[PDB]
């Protein structure tokens, strides 16, 4: 066994294109719309619960999701992906921020966690 | 320099208005074997003086002879031995915490902590501690090893300091010491559920109580506690 | 090692160090160099524990002769001092511990000025006008408190040592074998070979 | 602390006293020392709580384990599990156990696992400070197949001894009965127990 | 292993105003973090117009002040009944204190009262007989808190006069006894905030030519 | 041998009305021998100031840390840091060698920029925060500097007047401990302005 | 503590610190480190303060009963030596002494015996103990002269004292200085150290390193 | 120290006293003691003070975590099982004497937990320097079926039996109620029986009686513009 | 070493095993612990063999020497003499001796003396390294004013238990009866106590 | 106390005994006699614990001049160190012993011979022609075994003394301050005062 795949799998095209990032992002377009909007007095996110069958309980199924107490997270495209990095999000919030400073982190600082978590899968092997 | 073997735990005793009260169980440890059942802790010196002792027993019981050797003593050439000059618990208080400091300052102790309890001539009320290093102090209720602890607070509760004093009746203080005892009985690994209880009264005089025991016990709550954590 | 004393003067920096090399009932050595260049301007003197106190020393001068070939310029005695100090610090909570005390006399050409750091095992850094370790400073800081200033010449830094030398061959029970001398100053190292 | 476990006709009983003590200071008067493990195994505590309770709740763990893989345990493979605690761990534990179980097709099983992380697999078994005091009674009083009002008469006279000689044992004294009918607790408060 | 010694705690403090002196004390005795008493008095009236106390471990700082008193009563049937001066007291004391020189009473004894010409007078001794007369010394569990506040407060250290910045000294003018005992009082009021062997009471024994004067005040009891 | 007693020295801190001050002596010693008479015991980052007695090296060591954190912290937050969330920093960091500890007492003082209230902190060597009030002491007389603090000290004093204060504590304080003194450090600080002045006192 | 004793052209010079510690808490800044023996006689105080305080007084008890039975004032020699002798009975019991007995006789002249409590007596011109005692000494060896004036020795000792003071921290407080002369011992009053650093450090130039 | 915990009809009651000290020095006289894992399970620590803060917020860390992962409350039988097991493997060297008290869905809970790594179920607690003075009043007038009223006043009133007759302890009473189906109130300095006394002198200083040397501004602003 | 001593109807016996061990070693194993100071006043030593030994024959002399004087001395007297030498020695002394005897007035009393050299008037009283063992079996079993032949059985059973569980105990079982009509010797083999 | 050495030339015998006196960190004296005259011809070097060797040393002096006075005559050398030797061996037994080393050079009137005794703390005597305590032998012994002659005269042994010391002075770690020297022969005891 062991992981052998220690090679990136998105790498430069002739072209420049990083084909693995564009593929990812088609993936995103094909994803059910959510939108953000911000206000003076606060922030509103917001999306569709495309429920995959009526007898399912889409209630359970939450897109919009706590990061922290005064941070949340909505998505578009592959459903799985985001669920995993809500956990991570989640966590990073605590580990390299409230367990240092003693307080949460602000959303740009969070942001830039989760973005760099992202990165990492766009070159990690 | 010595240790201790046969032990007695606390000996607790308090001031009420007319006297005080001391109080000791009848258990003689050998480390955690609860050896001896019928031990007495309370002595009394004559009708106005209760001596209650703990810690090391035959160290106790040879403390015990001095004093019974005391009255024998104070009586020689005394036409008075049973009235203007009879011992007095000052006296009795004094003459231990002499030798106890004198024990300690040739480094071989007696290896106790001694409570005088007992009414003066005057009427005044007496409450004094002695142990094997020689420190003595005074204070309206008194209590030695596990008592200090447990029982002191109990009854500083009712008499927190002396003009409490004359506020306290005997019914109270009585009431106090007993629960106190309880309390220790629950809490004290050393301790067992018969005591003995003396009043030494300035009216009354001196009442010894022997065969006491620890009633009125909450244990009913136990059947409900189960596991450690997360049992069922 | 025994004596080692630092002097900064007006234009320069002076370190006493003693010669002897006592290995417990023997004096082995009376000429023994307790001394590293670390660069052109920049002396280091040591003391502590057998071994370790040049083992300590040439490890640095190896790093600061390699900072000097890469970046081809010369450290500030106030950056080479800060490197030993968290070398020293880094050390003391090792497995095994440098034992090493050390001054370290400088030149600094952009300031145009003398700098004297003392630093002990610990890695206790002091910028001083006079240093010292171990017991040296017992019997020479009551001189130099009373004799130095400032704008004292090279020559009057030198009989002012002198003083403090005599009064440690005095007092002191050990035989240290006498002290090399050595000055840092603008035109770089140079060693006084009567003394 | 006090502890034994007594197999009898219809299968085990463990018992155990509820005191437990930091020096001469009674920390808990109402603790409980007997321990579930798996449905119908279950084990006496003595030595280090620290140590008990972790060795108890990892045993826990691997017999759920087990069970959810290989149907339900024996009582031998519960007692083996402890004992591989107790002995690879020797230099780090300060732990003596009574491991008791009931089987529909071994019955009423007993097995005691000392400091050194020994099984003994034995008809009764007692452990804790305030045992010594009753090597003598229980060996004179025990017997083969008891019943059951027979086996709880002989742990609450044995613990009952155990508690008034032993400073470190007291409080109430615990049953668990373990036979086919199910899992019975007891309890036996000291007004009870000490006029015996 | 048998230790002969062990720890009171409680705090004790001595001021020599001009014509006046005064000996307080907290009345808290304690072992460990228990109370014994929160009321045994440890400053002592021992006669001749001398007050005393020996603050640490209590038996000997009892047995010490049993034998001063005595060694009093012999100084009056051996001299005439000439009464013992403060000096003579003190010198006395370092006597008793050497006598057990290995094997000491393990306590910080000071003593206060006026010298023959009517002026405050305290003496401060160590545990083997060391002795000093001094304007002002607090002793036991709270002295490190006390002195410094004393330093500033009665000899004015560290305070200079406004406007001169540092050239000139705040002058040392005389303290009344009213003035005394304010300091006192904030000193062990401060030093019970603090120090958890230091509370319920305060007992100041105040020695003028008229004698030996009590004053009680209470301290927070937790 | 104690670590925390070969160098001395002492830092004190305290609030007053819409003002703190901290305070520090000089000394550097190696044991009874005085070293140097100009090793400051108190740092900036920004307008939080923190004081640190104990193990000189310690000291310069956690000095160079938190420069090192703070300055990345402003980087990424693009701000300066707080008193309440260095305070906080300060206890992570100390408490993450809890095995291992730096031999240190330090002393956070400082001002909250968007807030306005005055804050002070104080800590044990791994890291157990004391958020007092009214002052925090540090160092070999942090015993004197109780004292003195508990009866000089009371609520808001204007920043000319605490200045006074704490001088006077720290001052008295040294002189009654062997292993402090050598000179004297106040800082007198306010919403946007800092003063720092240098104490004569005795040095022996 | 720092004590020292000088021999000089004048008598002898006695001057010593005022410091007492008990660990790193300064216990006192005003204590009397020369016992006066007696009016002829100086004793300094180093190591055990009660030990020397009580055997130094005693000291002055046996000089006393020799003068009265022998008419005639004790040698310094012999007074030394009845101390060295008593704390030779001690030795081993844990008796802790470092002083010099400084005295002025015909036969004798200026006389300072070092006295010790492992017995070591010891007859010398310069003398300087305590753990300030290393200080005292760079100032005293580079400064001494027999042909100094009884103005500039006093003030060597006064100098050699806060060099002590400055540096050492378990010394400080003020000095206390005496000149003893034949005729008896002179007491030249009590320095604050803490005024005396600031005033020595104007007039004199020295102690450049400290800020003032 | 004195800290306890006790169990009531729809509830738990926990409290401590407000000292903090350094051996027998005092550094804080208004110390927080009550400690919150989550919104309803509390804690109070005794032993080493920095052990028992960060214990209790790593414990709590983790704790909100798994609750955002699992969308449930989080239970006290979790705060205890990852307290004992993070303490045991530390096999005491984490000096945390803590009790644990809360309400989650499953119901109300107290526990007690040592150093060590060993739990204690009770219906009444006690713990540090002044437990035994608390477990006296405890031992005393604790009985089944407690009011929320009851139990307040049984808590504080072991807590001031610690604070009058323990060194260790002192100062004022916090109190946290833990009720089920209701928010847990926090009460800061519920009782307050130890205001210090007015002094007898005010000792403000005249301004200029400290002598000073140099004075400087300090530069906190970051480097100007033009 | 397993000793007691125990009062009855007509007065009262003394029992004890024979072993005496130099640690894992039996130096003797036919031991006779029971000890003579007077006619009908005996003793049951444990502890050092020199202390008790030393012990035993300086109460021995005191008590010929006590009765060439005053006659025969109580029971109490002789526990008084042997409290004397072991309280007052107690730094130098590790003894733990039962003292019985049987006079007239009196009848059968047994005295223990422990360690710290503390007196303590029992109806029966057991001490020895093996007496831990059978301290709930003696208290459940002990009746006063029983008859020869149940005290034997008594003693038997209970020093049998003792040495069944002590490794310190073992080999015979010796026993003195003291009554009125005089002083009998009994001995037990391992044969017969040991299937008991 | 440090370094004594004992030489018994021709017709003389010398001994040679350090000034320093170092109490830990300081040198307290430069010039200390390490000596005392028991008689007009015997004279007695000695080293070792603070206070005993003096206390030490005085005894053996008031006793020998007691003899002296008793019987108007002096004890000859094997005597005197007969004496002392039997005091060191009562000593060394006794609750608190006499730490003290000695040397006891004495010129016999009657036999008309140099005598040089070697005893130490335990009562160990030894006649010699050369001697030592402590470490000094160490670093002595190799040049006396070398060099010496029993023919030699005062001045020759005083050479090879000098070269002892100077060998003393090379390798040891201690300042000793140089040595007193005195000479023991027919007409009494004298001091060599430039050494
Ligand atoms: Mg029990
Ligand atoms: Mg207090
Ligand atoms: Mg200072
Ligand atoms: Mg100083």
């Amino acid at each position: 066994m062991t992981d052998r795949y220690s090679f990136s799998l998105t790498t430069f095209s002739p072209s420049g294109k990083l084909g693995q990032i564009d593929y990812a992002l088609t993936a995103v377009k094909q994803g059910v719309t959510s939108l953000g909007i911000k206000a003076t007095n606060g922030v509103v996110i917001a999306t569709e619960k495309k429920s995959s069958s009526p007898l399912a309980m889409s209630e359970t199924l939450s897109k919009v999701s706590l990061l922290t107490p005064d941070i949340g997270a909505v998505y578009s495209g592959m459903g799985p992906d985001y669920r995993v990095l809500v956990d991570k999000s989640r966590k990073v919030a605590h580990t390299s921020y409230k367990r240092i400073y003693g307080e949460y982190p602000p959303t740009k600082l969070l942001v830039s966690e989760v973005a760099k978590i992202m990165q990492e899968a766009t070159q990690s092997g | 320099t010595q240790q201790p073997i046969v032990t007695g735990t606390s000996v607790i005793s308090m001031k009420y208005d007319n006297g005080v009260i001391i109080a000791a169980d009848n258990l003689g440890s050998y480390g955690s074997l609860l050896r001896f059942n019928g031990v007495e802790r309370l002595i009394p010196v004559g009708d106005n003086t209760v001596v209650g002792i703990s810690g090391d027993i035959s160290d106790m019981q040879h403390i015990e002879r001095l004093l019974k050797d005391l009255v024998t003593e104070n009586a020689y050439d005394n036409p008075l031995a049973d009235a203007e000059e009879a011992l007095e618990p000052s006296y009795i208080f004094e003459y231990l915490a002499t030798v106890m400091y004198q024990r300690r300052s040739k480094m071989n102790p007696l290896w106790n902590a001694i409570i005088v309890a007992g009414v003066q001539s005057n009427g005044d009320q007496f409450l004094r501690y002695v142990n094997l290093l020689g420190v003595t102090y005074s204070s309206p209720t008194l209590a030695t090893g596990f008592g200090a602890h447990m029982a002191n607070p109990l009854l500083r509760k009712v008499v927190d300091r002396e003009s409490d004093i004359p506020k306290t009746t005997v019914q109270v203080a009585e009431e106090a010491i007993v629960n106190a005892m309880r309390v220790l009985y629950y809490r004290d690994a050393r301790s067992s559920r018969n005591f003995s209880l003396a009043i030494i009264d300035k009216n009354t005089g001196l009442t010894f109580k022997k065969n006491l025991q620890v009633e009125n016990m909450k244990w009913d709550f136990a059947k409900d506690i189960k596991g450690y954590g997360t049992q069922k | 090692m025994d004596i080692i004393l630092g002097i900064r003067v007006q234009d320069s920096v002076i370190l006493a160090s003693s010669k002897a090399v006592t290995r417990g009932i023997s004096v082995l050595k009376d000429s023994d160099d307790k001394t590293r260049q670390l660069s052109p301007h920049t002396l280091m003197s040591f003391a502590g524990e057998a071994g370790d106190t040049v083992q300590f020393a040439e490890y640095i001068q190896a790093n600061i002769q390699l900072y000097s070939i890469r970046e081809d310029y010369e450290l500030s005695p106030q950056a080479v001092s800060s490197f030993v100090r968290q070398e020293l610090a880094k050390s003391i909570r090792s497995r095994r511990p440098y034992q090493v005390n050390v001054l370290i006399g400088g030149y600094d050409k952009k300031k145009n000025k003398p700098e004297l750091y003392q630093i002990d095992y610990l890695g206790t850094k002091v910028e001083l006008p006079y240093g010292a370790h171990g017991y040296s400073g017992f019997y020479t800081f009551s001189l130099l408190d009373h004799h130095y200033r400032p704008d004292m010449t090279t020559e009057e830094g030198l009989d002012l040592l002198k003083l403090c030398v005599q009064e440690l061959e005095k007092r002191m029970p050990m035989d240290f074998k006498g002290v090399i001398v050595k000055i840092v100053d603008k035109d770089g190292i140079r060693q006084v070979d009567d003394f | 602390t006090s502890i034994m476990a007594v197999t009898f006709k219809d299968g085990v009983i463990l018992g155990a006293d509820s005191r437990t003590t930091t020096g001469a200071y009674i920390a808990n008067r109402v603790t409980d020392k007997l321990t579930r493990v798996h449905d119908k195994i279950w084990c006496c505590r003595s030595g280090s709580a620290a140590d008990t309770q972790a060795i108890a709740d990892i045993v826990q763990y691997h017999l759920e384990l087990y069970t959810s893989q290989y149907g339900t345990p024996s009582t031998e493979t519960a007692a083996s599990v402890f004992k591989e605690l107790c002995y690879e761990n020797k230099d780090n534990l300060t732990a003596g156990i009574i491991v008791a179980g009931y089987d529909d097709k071994n019955k009423g099983e007993v097995y005691t696992i000392p400091l050194g992380g020994s099984v003994h697999k034995l008809p009764y078994a007692i452990a804790g400070s305030g045992s010594t005091f009753i090597y003598g009674y229980c060996d004179k009083n025990f017997r083969e197949n008891m019943s059951k009002e027979e086996t709880v008469d002989f742990i609450k006279h044995s613990l009952s001894q155990a508690i008034k000689w032993d400073g470190s044992s007291g409080g109430v004294i615990r049953m668990v009965v373990l036979t086919a009918a199910g899992v019975e607790r007891l309890i036996f408060y000291p007004d009870e127990y000490e006029q015996l | 292993q048998f230790n002969p010694y062990g720890d009171n705690g409680g705090t004790i403090l001595g001021i020599a105003g001009e014509d006046f002196a005064v000996l307080a004390g907290d009345t808290r005795n304690i072992t460990d973090y228990s109370i014994n008493s929160r009321y045994e008095p440890k400053v002592f009236d021992c006669g001749d117009n001398i007050v005393m106390s020996a603050n640490g471990f209590a038996a000997d700082g009892d047995a010490l002040v049993k034998r001063f008193k005595n060694s009093v009563k012999w100084y009056h049937f051996d001299h005439n009944d000439k009464k013992l001066s403060i000096n003579s007291a003190a010198r006395n004391i370092q006597h008793l204190l050497y006598g057990k020189r290995f094997f000491p009473y393990y306590v910080h004894t000071i003593i206060a009262g006026l010298d023959e010409d009517g002026k405050g007078a305290v003496y401060s001794f160590d545990p083997v007989g060391s002795y000093e007369r001094e304007q002002c010394r607090a002793g036991g569990a709270a002295a490190s808190l006390i002195m410094p506040f004393l330093d500033n407060q009665v000899n004015f250290k560290n305070q200079y006069e406004p406007g001169t910045n540092g050239k000139v000294k705040k002058p040392l003018k005389y303290l009344s006894v009213e003035e005394v005992i304010k300091l006192v009082r904030d000193s062990f009021t401060s030093a019970t905030e603090r120090h958890i062997q230091v509370g319920d009471g305060l007992e100041i024994l105040i020695v003028t030519k008229d004698g030996v004067r009590k004053e009680f005040y209470e301290l927070k009891r937790d | 041998s104690d670590p925390s007693s070969i160098n001395g020295g002492i830092v004190v801190a305290m609030t007053g009305k819409d003002c703190v001050a901290i305070a520090c002596d000089l000394r550097l010693g190696s044991q009874s021998l005085g070293v140097s008479n100009k090793f400051e015991k108190i740092f900036h980052y920004g307008h939080v100031f923190l004081g640190i007695t104990g193990l000189a090296t310690d000291v310069t060591t956690l000095n160079e840390m938190f420069r090192y954190k703070t300055n990345l912290y402003k980087l990424k937050e693009e701000r300066a840091i707080e008193p309440e969330t260095f305070t906080q920093l300060v206890s992570s960091s100390l408490y993450e060698r809890r095995f291992g500890p730096y031999f240190v007492g330090p002393v956070v003082a400082g001002i909250n920029s968007k807030s306005g209230k005055p804050f002070i902190a104080g800590f044990d060597l791994i890291g157990c925060i004391d958020e007092a009030k009214d002052f925090i002491v540090s160092g070999t007389a942090s015993d004197q500097l109780f004292g003195m603090c508990e009866s000089l000290y009371e609520p808001n004093l204007e920043p000319e007047d605490l200045f006074e204060t704490i001088s006077q504590a720290l001052l008295n304080a040294a002189d009654r401990d062997a292993l402090s003194g050598w000179g004297a450090v106040v800082y007198i600080i306010k919403k946007d302005e800092v003063v720092k002045r240098y104490l004569k006192m005795r040095q022996d | 503590t720092t004590t020292l004793a000088f021999r000089f052209q004048g008598g002898i010079i006695v001057a010593v610190d005022s410091r007492a510690t008990a660990g790193n808490w300064v216990a006192s800044q005003t204590v009397k480190k020369v016992i006066e023996i007696n009016p002829f006689l100086l004793g300094t105080m180093a190591g055990g303060a009660a030990d020397c305080q009580f055997w130094e007084t005693w000291l002055g008890s046996q000089c006393r009963l020799h003068e009265l039975r022998e008419k005639e004032r004790i040698s310094v020699a012999a007074a030394s030596k009845i101390l060295s002798n008593l704390v030779y009975q001690y030795k081993g019991a844990g008796l802790s002494m470092g002083t010099m007995i400084c005295g002025y006789t015909r036969k004798e002249g200026p006389t300072i015996y070092y006295v010790d409590s492992d017995g070591t007596r010891l007859k010398g011109d310069i003398f300087c103990v305590g753990s300030g005692q290393t200080f005292a000494y760079g100032v005293l060896d580079s400064n001494y002269k027999w042909d100094l004036s009884v103005e500039d020795a006093l003030y060597l000792g006064k100098r050699s004292i806060l060099a002590a003071a400055h540096r050492n921290a378990y010394s400080g407080g003020s000095v206390n200085l005496y000149h003893v002369t034949e005729d008896g011992w002179i007491y030249h009053g009590n320095h604050d150290v803490g005024e005396l650093f600031w005033k020595v450090k104007e007039e004199e130039g020295s102690f450049n390193n400290v800020i003032g | 120290t004195t800290i306890v915990g006790v169990k009531f009809n729809n509830g738990v009651v926990i409290a401590a006293d407000t000292r903090s000290t350094q051996g027998p020095i005092v550094a804080d006289k208004n110390c927080a003691k009550l400690h919150r894992i989550s919104p309803k399970i509390w804690c109070a620590g005794a032993g080493t003070a920095a052990d028992t803060e960060a214990v209790t917020q790593l414990i709590g860390s983790n704790i909100e975590l798994h609750s955002l992962y699992t969308s449930r409350e989080p239970r006290v039988v979790s705060a205890l099982q990852m307290l004992k097991q993070h303490l045991f493997k530390y096999q005491g060297h984490i000096g945390a004497y803590l009790i644990v008290a809360g309400v989650d869905p499953t119901g109300s809970h107290l526990f007690s937990i040592h150093a060590h790594g060993s739990t204690d179920v009770g219906y009444y607690l006690s713990l540090g320097s002044g437990s035994l003075a608390a477990m006296a009043v405890l031992e005393s007038h604790w009985k089944q079926d407690l009011t929320k009223e009851e139990a307040i006043k049984l808590a504080s009133d072991a807590i001031q039996a610690g604070i009058w007759n323990d060194l260790g302890s002192g100062s004022n009473v916090d109190v946290c109620v833990m009720e089920i189906g209701k928010d847990a109130e926090y009460l800061r300095n519920y009782l307050t029986p130890n205001v210090r006394e007015e002094k007898q002198k005010s000792y403000k200083f005249p301004r200029g009686t400290t002598a000073v040397l140099k004075e400087s501004i300090v530069n906190i602003c970051d480097i100007q513009e033009e």
